[PDB]
């Protein structure tokens, strides 16, 4: 597993916690449903480069207590 | 490999790993890679956000920062690219700024974060003293209104899509 901090403009700091090799598809729609409001009305980046559903945490080289930024889709 | 990387080579990495677990909101800095695969932290691609509140928002304006082998001891060369319209900034892309200078204002315990936070506020507050471009320069002493457009159209233009 991995733990990643997930913040946005309000500084909503929200951490989570998932395995290296999981479908990162999940805790996109994960944070949706934490949040309250719809799947795509928001958009995660990672690096600068956007997160992709299909992607993985191994494939991103993601580490502990990383941080992943997310912006209001539009 | 440059054998005379030592000192430099550590520092970046333990830059690199201070910037992944805690950095500005909308920023970007990642070391770029070699022919193959590795990774070449002598080599930065960067990222400043424009400030909101200023003309410059919602801009993502990319530079790429060069460290040389004295590094931490002398400055990272910090060129925006493309050029960027600013009254600091050459034409070359080159960015004018006082701890970015080792006979001036630059200390080696300078972060990444700092030279990135301190670019980032250059954008709104330049320093018309010390002009590094013709242009720009002229247009923002002889008619900001005009000076405004131009930036709002370059944040525009380099809005993240």
């Amino acid at each position: 597993y991995i733990k990643l901090k997930v913040i946005g403009q309000d500084s909503s700091e929200i951490h989570f916690k998932v395995k290296m090799t999981t479908h990162l598809k999940k805790l996109k729609e994960s944070y949706c449903q934490r949040q309250g409001v719809p799947m795509n009305s928001l958009r995660f980046l990672f690096e600068g480069q956007r997160i992709a559903d299909n992607h993985t945490p191994k494939e991103l080289g993601m580490e502990e207590e990383d941080v992943i930024e997310v912006y209001q889709e539009q | 490999g440059s054998h005379m990387s030592g000192i430099a080579l550590s520092r970046l990495a333990q830059e690199r790993k201070a910037w992944r677990k805690d950095h500005p909101f909308g920023f970007v800095a990642v070391p770029t890679k070699n022919p193959d695969g590795t990774m070449n932290l002598m080599n930065w691609e960067c990222a400043i956000p424009g400030k909101k509140g200023t003309p410059w928002e919602g801009g993502l304006f990319k530079l790429r920062m060069l460290f040389k082998d004295d590094y931490p001891s002398s400055p990272p060369k910090c060129k925006f690219e493309p050029p960027l319209f600013h009254p600091n900034v050459y034409p070359s892309g080159t960015v004018c700024l006082s701890i970015l200078e080792e006979d001036k204002d630059w200390r080696p315990a300078i972060t990444i974060k700092q030279i990135l936070l301190g670019i980032q506020e250059l954008l709104n507050e330049p320093n018309i003293q010390d002009p590094a471009q013709a242009e720009a320069y002229t247009i923002y002493c002889q008619n900001r209104v005009e000076y405004e457009k131009r930036v709002r159209a370059q944040a525009k233009k380099f809005a993240p899509s």
